[PDB]
């Protein structure tokens, strides 16, 4: 049942980085302070995916073996996992971080902005869907390490050494659902699951960055999504 | 360089 010694170290690792920094309570709070309006709007989320850009950068360097792939797979796996990574780490902030009852008020405010909502009701779909499994912090930051290391990708060169770098982080995870939820046997291929569906954000994601258009990404956001 | 490259490969 125990993580052994090995595991630790990996945890750590993933435990430190993933909750080194925090999204500016100031990004949040301009929404329900200030109009916010479809303009508003795109600005506000070119900060906040600027943010999620600058910490899973860093998350990502710190991954247990990522300085082992040559740097065009390290590219690679960074622009492949980014809208994954991005909904997992939003909907960590959203389902815990977050003031008692504000997450329906940021929800309100966007459902108000004018911007369409053909991708926003699958995304608040989306973090309700993964709310109702009270996942742990060790649960979201590991999902995340999980996603960034997959072999699957489009662009990946090594994926042998990237399906081993993979392997040791789903015992980690596998052993952190036995420990919390002996009862329910299924739960790490219920949190697995629930990955397939920020899949199709990511096969999608071109499409629904145009709908959030208002008449324009900064440089550092057209890289990362290839937009 | 990418921007990306010039923050994956910045020293820690
Ligand atoms: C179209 O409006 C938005 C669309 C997505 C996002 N975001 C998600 C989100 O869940 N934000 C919440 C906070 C608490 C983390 C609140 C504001 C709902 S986001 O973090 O800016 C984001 C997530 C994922 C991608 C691929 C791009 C951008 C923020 C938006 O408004 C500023």
């Amino acid at each position: 049942m125990e993580l052994t010694p090995d595991q630790q170290t990996l945890l750590h690792f993933i435990m430190d980085s993933y909750n080194k920094q925090r999204m500016p309570q100031e990004i949040t709070n301009k929404i329900l302070k200030e109009a916010f309006s479809a303009e508003e709007n795109f600005l506000i989320l070119t900060e906040m995916a600027t943010n999620h850009v600058q910490v899973l950068v860093e998350f990502t360097k710190k991954l247990p073996g990522f300085q082992t792939l040559d740097h065009e797979d390290q590219i690679a796996l960074l622009k492949g996992s980014a809208v994954e990574a991005m909904f997992l780490r939003s909907a960590e902030i959203f389902n815990k971080k977050l003031p008692s009852g504000h997450s329906d008020l940021l929800e309100a405010r966007i459902r108000n902005s004018g911007i369409s909502d053909e991708y926003i009701t699958p995304m608040f779909s989306f973090y309700k869907s993964i709310g109702e499994l009270k996942m742990t912090q060790e649960e979201y930051a590991l999902l995340t390490a999980i996603v960034i290391l997959s072999p699957d990708r489009q662009y990946i060169k090594d994926r042998e050494a990237v399906e081993k770098l993979q392997e040791p982080l789903l015992d980690v995870l596998q052993k952190l659902c036995k420990i919390h939820q002996p009862e329910n046997p299924q739960h790490f291929a219920c949190l697995l699951g629930r990955l397939t569906e920020l899949r199709t954000f990511n096969h999608h994601h071109a499409e629904m960055l145009m709908s959030w258009r208002v008449n324009k990404f900064t440089p550092l956001l057209c890289e990362i999504w290839d937009v | 360089p990418s921007l990306l490259k010039k923050l994956l490969l910045a020293p820690a």
